[PDB]
């Protein structure tokens, strides 16, 4: 019996985790996930892999999750076990709305399932979920919130931050670019587009390759929308042309 | 059991020179109905212990059963060890305690017939775990009529004969006929020696019905 | 090898290699000597100390008035099977009212070993166990090993150098049937005797004696309660 | 790779005879058992002069007449101390009396080879504990002395050593030793023992001592009792 | 007496690739050719169903298997792993349909169904299925394909091949296929891509094929198959 | 329904004196308005030094005592030495008490030496409160033994009596005097009457005949 | 049964009856109804005599394990709530317990009211059982915080055994205990009716 | 359930597993507590974040009870759990017992989880070592240590993480009663300390601080700054 | 039985609670507390069953404090109200329901002071007025007349008087002493406690 146990939940002579890097790896061949926090709202922008001729275009979205009101994330790695995990982060909102009967904090909901893949990673003997998540938010306490998860089951807010392919070359991109405090909706939704474009493996970039949505505040509501192609067309142009006013 | 079906009655056991006799009638009754005539209420445990049971019939078939299959069970190791007359009755007094105290009774009462290493055993089993040992014994009404007429036998004379036991229990069997509503006429006799447990058949006691015309 | 880190692998010759690593458990534990006449059962072992500073251990256990026990090998292994033997004693008699049989008793340790050794993950009981009873059968010597075979005996030995007072037994086996209790001891005592090297003998401080039979309950002696027994010798000789 | 309950072809399991090994790793602690009364004697092993004196506890209280010196995985030893205190406080409520040294060795010798990996509990053992003790006290045998190791093994001492230097403590105790000593000597030999065994040079802050006699309770020693028996070297 | 492994048979290599669950791709990639075509009014599913011997009865198991009235399926890969899954997916169906009392959405049983997928990739003492689910249905008066694999991912098709030669059978539907085609003129190029890698000369009994449309789900009868094959 | 209990009289008795302590009983086992045995006493040894004295539900009486002959073997296994009568009075105490929602119908009286070999006596409930006194009488006529008792071993109610310490053989007529008394208009008292003498040398057994009616 | 407690300015003062009742048959007249946890805590008992000793003893049990595993001592605050506690696993199972925790702690003399319910209370004064009517009676007429020693023993004394007068389960004698700053002592153990004979006159 | 041995003895009588969670610690980032005559001041560091990250999330000092706060080093994920758990503790003890939490307590708890996790099946030890710092009831100051093999001592000053064998040994070159006679001085020792590690910059230092009677106080990036300057006018001059 | 009464205001809330202790036919307290501190601006005022009170009380209490140090900021008293329901009415169905009826008071940065009203059933309701005990009934009325949602906290003391002084003349149980705290802006303050 213990001639075929992996022993997952193991430590390294070096004192790490090797289940866990090695599912961040599969992040790295996964879409590149970036989101942004501005002063009226917050995004998330990622590269769509699922690309064909023949694909039907159902759902409204492929790496976008509505999770609560208030509240939506952007998967990078194995999308079945993004789903478990988004339908998992859907509950815990619902369950902390059904006690309290008020939407959950953006840090609470995603410490709740840091914990559960943190717990993958100690007890079981099972492999942790091969994936990273960006949350993006509003709560009464700290408005508008960008979060990173980890397989680990290790957390981050950020103002700017990127997951997947890419990832380190599209951090410094953006560490260079963002204005602290200055940053407005249009000029993130400007820089998603320009990382986008500089990070990406087809060069030209299309309304079918990448995905936006916004979440900003409006009438005391949180509206959540996904950008619908002809918005996305505009954002890819608008960068298109102001490649071309470059040269002098 | 909550509520017994098939009842039987009284259950006789006293102890002779040599050996242990028993009887108990072949009646099993449903309320106040006689339901069946002919069934024995006395079963042979081994060949040093013999068991009669009032109460309900179903529990002490149940508890036939499991005796029964402990004494096989004994006999197939071989190892020169075998129940006592009083290790039947002290394992007998451990599952009707055990019974009542989850509340889940075996609807029973015992007498537990022996003979063993030159001395006669008589045991007395409750379905509460209630047990003694006694010189003579009857339950349910036999407590009421046919215990006092054996105790009065047994101050006068404390040693007896197994003719001496045998037609002492006919004259119980006879009063028992007379003055339970719930008995029949139709007995078994079981008896324990040197030589085994012996189950006699069908007998019936002599009855005398000359004072019918004593009424005028 | 490679058949051997497990009790649920069998060896390609037939065998099972972690039931003979446990019998190994049991030859290196210190010499205990069992042997019974017609009346008695007599069990003799040699306390052991690590060191001179240290006092000897255990060596014979209490189960129950008729039964008692000398181990040998681990110690909470013998303690685990002594608390099982003492628990099925106990049940008996509360139930029963009469004393468990021996070979009854054993049989029930023959069931449980046997458990272990099939299941992945168990183990075997790393102890062997020498069985003094009386019941109504007589007196009892019994014996039990990591595997859960058990047999019932005249006279045994085991332990470190139980060969020699194997032989010394099996030369006066048709004596004992008929000795005197004192006459037992002495033929037990010299056999564990055989066990020791030339240099040293039984001294009082590494003797213990169980003793059960028709006239008494087990009991033992140790150490002031065993020099009556050594008392009354025959010279080492060769 | 082998399990936990694995025999070696020697005939011993490998988790315990490495457990046997943590012990040589831990500091010396010796026991003396005198007529008169049980003495108990440990290095704490100061690393650094920043943590504080009096935090290190390997000699403890288990009861009013019985006291514990603890070798090897200081961590493992806290488990095993408290559940030998809980016992003693279970069997003062059901028998109205204080157990005997024997009888509180012996309930922490059952949870010896209590490990294991399958057909067991979810909160069962995984390996054996890598402890060795010493429990010291008096009770209506006299006084008395006991060890135990990792194996389940407990046996009485008159005198022993269990550490890193177990054998070069043993031998010092083999020489020093009649079983008419008295508690002053006791306490002594203990002492000028600890010195010649060990890295550090003794002092008032870097020892432990504990005296279990007949007429006082278990006595946890002050800065300044020290100080009057480091007086006699 | 028994009880199983607790620890994952799938796990992450230093890659960062899940090799049980590529390896559970190669069964499905060497196993009989599968096409499905949503086109407009109606979808279609069509199988090889070469049991490679005349001592076979063609008409005892089916690979086109109804889960409902509006929904269907078909695979690539083993067909013992298969069958639990149809078996799950009819239980699931009804139990939507006990809770909610509506036909369920087509995607909303493969969200359910591949789920139970991706419990074997990281569940104790288990592989992975060795099957490559093609679910079809009609719910809101709308077409539906979706194709389920071994990872548990699901993806959302207008036409697609699964099998031998799924490579070559995709190209094909990429030049074939055009949006708003007739049920009937489906079922043509669902029989063209199979025909392109079948390797022998097709019967009603060699292949098998299902349709979906606004009357509910149906295998075509080996009558219905032999006049398409003309 | 179903009655999980019965009664079957018997009353039990003991006293307390300097190295002697005295447990006592009739032998009248009944049910109802019938006699079940004559020859039943409730005395019983527990060790050399301890005798117990059960009364109430003869069922529960019997499970209860080899309950604590079991206990006695586990205790003596486990810490070598036997258990002494005030460790058997505190067992009893928190057995008795394990069955707080379904109790023993039982009365049990320990007499018995302590460590100092003066006579004990522990009283119980059945439910297992207890304490050390030095007599008390339990069961169906503990009504009838208990105020004689307070009057002449505890000199209560007296003005001039000089206080005379108790003896073995004052204290054995006082138990004989009380339970004839008690046979006289208790109906289920009678029989026999068995006296157990807890002593330095051990247990002695003693039996006078009672009303058989 | 009737037990009073009550504090002042030179410490809290315990008293208890010593009877004990079966309907109306008087089993035990000798009762012992205070219990001796340590030197310096004290339980008292009312209800029913087996629920009040098992609790109040595994109380003293893990007041024992409390000072062992810190070796401190435990606070009388934390020992009554321990208590509470206990009752409050056994909740509608009918427990009848009432009972009093006397201590000096850190805070000083200590007094608690534990119930069979779980009702847990602090105070000044305390009375429990069936004559605790008739205690409070006394204690409150004639009762200050600028009591002598003396004078609080002459309060515990009258109060029981005018209680025992009036009520028939009360009864016996004056078990009565003081705590001071070191320690509890046993001020005495009187007869109730000699007592009030000398009330009488 | 996963029933395997995850934290086994090797032959020279170590604990690998847990010495690998110790390897996980001095890993982790630079954390040092120390005990002042008035206050105790905890201290973080190694926190080198991108400036493009909210560092208000990222804190590695974490209160538990009103009375009691900790720092730790490793695995910032095992932390969260050992913390929320400790969190539960705190409250259980003041619904069980009136009183609130002593310092020692919530150390021992702790340490006894991390010893739960060394010596439990089917789970490995936690990869964190903690920094207990609180004021008992009476008000005498106390600081406490833990690390993943489930072992506690108090301190007068400690350091743990990467760095901690260098600032340790600062703390004892520098810990007199001229350093801790304000409570100034006590936080100016321990950004003095952590300085002395770390890439350079005050940016990068979060530290708290606690009086006898007063809540915890996270101080102001300002704060902090103020007493680097402070240091560095007292460096060159010095 | 006990009492149990709280006001809000248009940016306060008064709350008041009876310091009676009482076992069968005694007082064994004068000055037994019924209020529980949850956060720095929550107050829980619970009355019912001896036992049942206090350990509920205190599990919500140490919950909403479990709460803050988890987070680092205080449940709204709403959030709170909707905690303690949710306990209470899980238990409902169960083999060991707790008869507790109680009244929270507290004052949100955001929606400012709020009042709450529970059964032992678990009921919730916000109402700008309540009390609990037999003395509700012959002070809703009282509290029904002159209450006025712009009360200033003068006149809420004042018209607490005039129901505590009903409770004197017209209720037949005792309770002589009551214990009175104001929740604001700042907190909880300890307001003279009122005696006749
Ligand atoms: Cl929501
Ligand atoms: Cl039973
Ligand atoms: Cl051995
Ligand atoms: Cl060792
Ligand atoms: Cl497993
Ligand atoms: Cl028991
Ligand atoms: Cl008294
Ligand atoms: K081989
Ligand atoms: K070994
Ligand atoms: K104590
Ligand atoms: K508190």
């Amino acid at each position: 019996s213990r001639r075929y146990d992996s022993r997952t939940t193991i430590f390294s002579p070096e004192g790490r985790l090797y289940q866990v890097e090695y599912a961040m790896e599969a992040i790295g061949h996964a879409g590149t996930c970036l989101g942004i926090l501005a002063n009226d709202g917050v995004l998330l922008a990622a590269e769509r892999r699922n690309i064909h001729k023949l694909l039907d275009e159902v759902f409204f979205s492929e790496k976008i999750y509505k999770l609560n009101e208030d509240m939506a994330c952007s998967v990078a790695g194995i999308t079945s076990d993004a789903n478990v995990l988004t339908n998992e982060l859907r509950l815990i909102a619902q369950r902390y709305l059904l006690q309290y009967q008020e939407p959950i904090p953006c840090e609470q909901l995603v410490t709740a399932l840091c914990d559960i893949k943190q717990a993958y990673t100690q007890f079981g003997g099972k492999r942790p979920f091969g994936v990273s998540l960006l949350y993006i938010g509003w709560d009464k306490h700290y408005g508008f919130q960008l979060y990173q998860s980890d397989p680990s089951g290790n957390y981050g807010g950020w103002k700017a931050t990127c997951i997947g392919n890419n990832s380190a070359a599209a951090v410094s991109m953006l560490k260079q670019d963002y204005k602290e405090g200055e940053m407005t909706l249009k000029s993130a939704l400007a820089l998603a587009v320009k990382v986008l474009n500089k990070t990406m493996d087809v060069s030209k970039l299309s309304a079918e390759k990448v995905e936006i949505a916004t979440l900003t505040r409006e009438s005391g509501k949180t509206v959540i929308r996904v950008l619908k192609q002809k918005e996305v067309e505009q954002l890819i142009k608008k960068h298109e042309e102001e490649e071309a006013k470059a040269e002098r | 059991t909550q509520n017994p079906m098939v009842t039987g009655t009284s259950v006789l056991g006293v102890k002779f020179d040599g050996g242990v006799v028993i009887a108990a009638d072949m009646l099993g009754s449903y309320g106040s109905l006689a339901r069946f005539r002919n069934i024995s209420r006395i079963m042979r445990v081994n060949d040093s212990t013999m068991l009669g049971a009032s109460g309900d019939y179903a529990d002490f078939q149940y508890l036939k059963q499991v005796l029964g299959q402990m004494v096989i069970d004994e006999e197939l190791l071989g190892d020169g060890h075998s129940y006592s007359p009083r290790a039947i009755h002290s394992w007998l007094t451990r599952a009707m305690y055990s019974r009542r105290s989850k509340m889940n009774p075996l609807w029973n009462t015992m007498v537990i017939g022996g003979y063993a290493d030159g001395e006669s055993f008589l045991g007395y089993v409750d379905m509460l775990g209630v047990a003694y040992e006694a010189p003579s014994l009857a339950t349910g009404y036999g407590a009421y009529l046919a215990q006092p007429l054996l105790r009065e036998v047994l101050e006068k004379q404390p040693v007896l004969s197994q003719t001496e036991a045998r037609e002492l229990v006919e004259r119980c069997m006879r009063v028992l006929y007379y003055r339970d509503a719930r008995s029949y006429n139709r007995f078994q006799i079981a008896t324990v020696t040197e030589k085994g447990v012996e189950i006699e058949g069908p007998l019936s006691a002599q009855t005398n019905w000359d004072i019918a015309h004593m009424i005028s | 090898n490679q058949y051997d880190n497990d009790v649920t692998v069998w060896s390609p010759q037939g065998r099972i290699h972690q039931i003979e690593y446990a019998m190994e458990a049991v030859k290196q534990g210190s010499a205990t000597v069992g042997l019974k006449s017609k009346t008695h059962a007599v069990l003799v072992a040699l306390k052991r100390a690590q060191s001179e500073l240290a006092a000897h251990q255990k060596k014979i256990l209490h189960v129950d008035n008729h039964i008692g026990i000398s181990i040998a090998g681990l110690t909470a292994d013998a303690r685990l099977l002594c608390n099982f033997m003492r628990q099925e004693c106990l049940d008996s008699r509360f139930v029963f009212d009469r004393p468990l049989p021996v070979s009854r008793l054993v049989s029930l340790i023959g069931s449980k070993t046997q458990i272990p050794t099939q299941r992945y993950g168990r183990r075997p009981y790393g102890v062997g166990l020498l069985i003094a009873g009386y019941d109504d059968m007589g007196p009892h010597i019994f014996q039990t090993c990591p595997s859960a075979n058990y047999f019932d005996c005249r006279a045994m030995s085991i332990g470190a150098r139980s060969q020699s007072a194997r032989t010394y037994l099996e030369r006066h086996m048709s004596e004992f049937m008929e000795c005197n209790l004192d006459e037992l001891v002495k033929h037990g005592l010299r056999a564990l005797r055989e066990t020791l090297p030339a240099e040293q003998d039984l001294t009082t401080k590494n003797v213990s004696i169980g003793i059960v039979g028709k006239d008494l309950e087990f009991t033992i002696y140790d150490d002031d309660d065993v020099s009556p027994f050594l008392d009354g010798l025959e010279e080492r000789p060769q | 790779d082998r399990g936990v309950n694995t025999f070696s072809p020697e005939g011993r399991l490998f988790q315990v005879e490495y457990a046997i090994e943590a012990i040589k790793l831990g500091s010396t602690a010796i026991g003396i058992q005198t007529s008169e009364g049980v003495c108990l004697a440990v290095e704490k092993r100061i690393t650094s002069p920043l943590m504080e004196p009096s935090s290190i506890e390997k000699i403890v209280e288990i009861d009013a007449h019985i006291g514990c010196a603890m070798s090897g995985l200081i961590a493992d030893a806290k488990t095993l101390i408290d559940k030998a205190r809980v016992e003693t406080q279970n069997h003062w409520f059901t028998y109205n009396e204080t157990m005997t040294v024997e009888s509180v060795t012996q309930a922490v010798s059952n949870l010896a080879l209590q490990f294991g990996e399958e057909d067991a509990d979810p909160g069962a053992m995984s390996r054996p504990f890598g402890v060795a003790l010493l429990f010291g006290g008096v009770d209506e045998k006299g006084p008395q002395l006991f060890h135990m190791d990792p194996s389940g093994t407990f046996v009485q001492c008159d005198a022993r050593a269990i550490g890193s230097a177990s054998e070069g403590a043993q031998s010092s105790l083999q020489e020093v030793y009649h079983k008419s000593m008295t508690l002053k000597e006791a306490i002594k030999s203990s002492l000028i023992i600890l010195k010649q065994v060990m890295e550090e040079k003794l002092n008032a802050t870097n020892i432990e001592l504990a005296t279990v006699q007949p007429g006082q309770n278990f006595h946890m020693f002050t800065k300044e009792e020290l100080e009057e028996v480091i007086k006699d070297i | 007496a028994k009880r199983g492994y607790s620890f994952s048979l799938t796990t992450f290599s230093p890659s960062g690739k899940l090799v049980q669950i590529e390896y559970a791709l190669a069964a499905v990639a060497g196993g009989a050719p599968s096409v499905g075509i949503k086109a407009a009014n109606g979808v279609v599913l069509a199988t090889e169903k070469k049991q490679k011997s005349i001592l076979y009865d063609e008409r005892s198991v089916h690979k086109v298997e109804p889960i409902t009235k509006h929904i269907g399926l078909v695979y690539s890969g083993m067909g013992p792993d298969y069958r639990v899954l149809v078996h799950r997916a009819r239980k699931l169906a009804q139990q939507y349909y006990l809770v909610y009392q509506e036909p369920i959405p087509t995607a909303q049983l493969v969200q359910r169904v591949a789920s139970v997928m991706q419990e074997y990739t990281q569940s104790g003492g288990v592989r992975p299925f060795g099957v490559s689910l093609l679910i079809c249905g009609w719910n809101e008066g709308r077409p539906y394909l979706f194709q389920s694999d071994p990872s548990g991912a699901y993806f959302a098709w207008k036409a697609t091949a699964m099998g031998k030669n799924y490579v070559n059978g995709k190209t094909f539907l990429e030049k074939r296929y055009n949006e708003d085609l007739e049920l009937e003129d489906a079922i043509h190029t669902a029989i063209l891509t199979l025909k392109e890698s079948f390797e022998g000369q097709m019967t009603e009994d060699n292949i098998e094929v299902g349709i979906c449309n606004e009357a509910g789900f149906r295998r075509l009868t080996p009558t219905e198959v032999r006049d398409y094959l003309a | 329904r179903f009655s999980p209990y019965a009664f079957n009289g018997g009353t039990v008795l003991a006293i307390a004196g300097e190295d002697f302590s005295i447990v006592a009983s009739d032998t009248r086992l009944s049910e109802g308005f019938s006699i079940h045995t004559r020859d039943s006493p409730k005395c019983y040894k527990l060790t050399d030094k301890t005798v117990i004295g059960c009364s109430g539900f003869h069922g529960d009486c019997l499970t209860l005592t080899k309950i604590i002959e079991a206990r006695l073997k586990m205790y003596k296994h486990s810490n070598n030495k036997a258990m002494t009568t005030g460790a058997i009075a505190a067992m009893l105490s928190t057995i008795l008490y394990s069955r707080r929602f379904f109790p023993y119908y039982v009365y049990n009286i320990i007499g018995g030496l302590d460590e100092e070999g003066k006579g004990a006596v522990y009283s119980f409930d059945p439910v297992g409160s207890y304490q050390r006194d030095s007599f008390k009488a339990g069961g169906s006529a503990s009504a009838m033994l208990q105020p004689l008792l307070d009057n002449q071993v505890g000199f209560k109610n007296m003005q001039n009596v000089e206080h005379v310490p108790l003896t073995l053989d004052r204290a054995m007529r006082l138990v004989k005097d009380v339970f004839i008394s008690a046979a006289e208009r208790d109906v289920y008292t009678g029989d026999a009457l068995r006296i157990c003498i807890v002593t330095k040398e051990g247990i002695r057994e003693e039996t006078v005949p009672l009303r058989k009616d | 049964t009737t037990t009073l407690a009550f504090k002042f300015q030179h410490g809290v003062i315990v008293a208890v009856d010593s009877r004990a009742t079966a309907g109306s048959y008087i089993s035990s007249l000798r009762m012992n109804k205070v219990i001796e946890i340590n030197p310096y805590l004290l339980g008292t008992m009312s209800g029913c005599a087996a629920d009040c000793q098992y609790w109040e003893r595994l109380l003293a049990k893990e007041c024992r394990l409390y000072y062992l595993r810190n070796g401190e001592r435990i606070s009388v605050s934390a020992a009554s709530k321990l208590l509470s506690n206990m009752m409050l696993q056994y909740r509608g199972m009918g427990l009848s317990m009432g009972s009093m925790i006397c201590g000096w702690d850190k805070k000083g003399p200590g007094l608690y009211y534990v119930d069979d319910n779980g009702t847990r209370l602090s105070g000044q004064m305390f009375s429990t059982g069936s004559g605790n009517t008739y205690a409070y009676g006394v204690m409150d007429s004639g009762y200050r915080q600028d009591l002598s020693p003396e004078e609080a023993y002459d309060l515990g004394r009258r109060a029981i055994a005018y209680a025992t007068h009036r009520d028939n389960y009360s009864g016996g004698v004056v078990n009565m205990y003081h705590m001071k700053e070191d320690g509890w002592v046993k001020v005495e153990s009187s007869d109730v009716s000699d007592l009030l004979y000398k009330y009488g006159e | 359930s996963y029933d395997r041995a995850i934290t086994v003895f090797s032959p020279d009588g170590h604990l690998f597993q847990v010495e690998y969670a110790q390897e996980a610690v001095k890993k982790g980032s630079t954390a040092v507590g120390v005990r002042g005559k008035d206050i105790v001041v905890l201290g973080v560091e190694k926190k080198s974040v991108a400036k493009l990250q909210d560092e208000r999330t990222v804190r590695k000092i974490c209160a538990l009870d009103d009375n009691v706060c900790m720092a730790f080093a490793g695995l910032t994920a095992d932390a969260r759990i050992v913390i929320n758990r400790a969190r539960v503790e705190c409250q259980s003890h003041r619904l069980t017992v009136e009183d609130p939490v002593t310092v020692e307590y919530i150390t021992r708890y702790i340490a006894s989880l991390k010893q739960r996790y060394t010596q439990s099946n089917g789970r490995r030890p936690f990869g964190i070592s903690a920094l207990i710092v609180g004021f008992d009831f009476d008000g005498t100051p106390r600081l406490y240590q833990t690390d993943p093999s489930g072992t506690y001592h108090a301190w007068k000053a400690n350091a743990i993480g990467r760095g901690a064998k260098s600032v340790r040994e600062f703390l004892e070159k520098n810990y007199t009663d001229d350093a801790i006679e304000t409570d100034d001085l006590t936080i100016k020792l321990v950004i003095k300390a952590l300085l002395e590690v770390v890439q350079s910059g005050g940016k990068n230092i979060e530290l708290a601080v606690m009086r006898r009677d007063q809540p915890l106080k996270i101080l102001n990036p300002e704060e902090i700054e103020k007493y680097v300057a402070e240091i560095e006018k007292e460096k060159e001059e010095n | 039985m006990e009492y149990l009464i709280g006001i809000q205001g248009p940016d306060y809330v008064l709350v008041a609670s009876d310091r009676v202790a009482a076992s069968n036919i005694v007082q064994m307290k004068d000055d037994h507390d019924k209020m529980f501190k949850m956060s720095e601006k929550i107050l829980l005022l619970c009355v019912g069953e001896a036992g049942d009170t206090v350990q509920f009380a205190e599990y919500i209490q140490k919950n909403v404090q479990l709460y803050k140090m988890r987070n680092g900021y205080e449940l709204s008293p709403t959030a709170a109200a909707n905690f303690t329901r949710r306990n209470l009415a899980d238990c409902l169905r169960s083999r060991t329901p707790y008869h507790v009826n109680l009244l929270l008071a507290g004052y949100d940065e955001h929606e400012g002071p709020a009042l709450y009203y529970m059964d032992y059933l678990a009921a919730l309701a916000k109402a700008p007025f309540a009390a609990h005990g037999y003395g509700a009934f012959l002070t809703l009325s009282i509290l029904d007349r002159y209450y006025t949602p712009t009360i200033s906290r003068e006149r809420a003391v004042e018209l607490l008087r005039k129901c505590l002084e009903e409770l004197q003349k017209r209720f037949i149980l005792n309770l002589p002493t009551f214990s009175v705290r104001v929740i604001d802006k700042d907190g909880i303050h300890n307001l003279e406690n009122i005696a006749f």
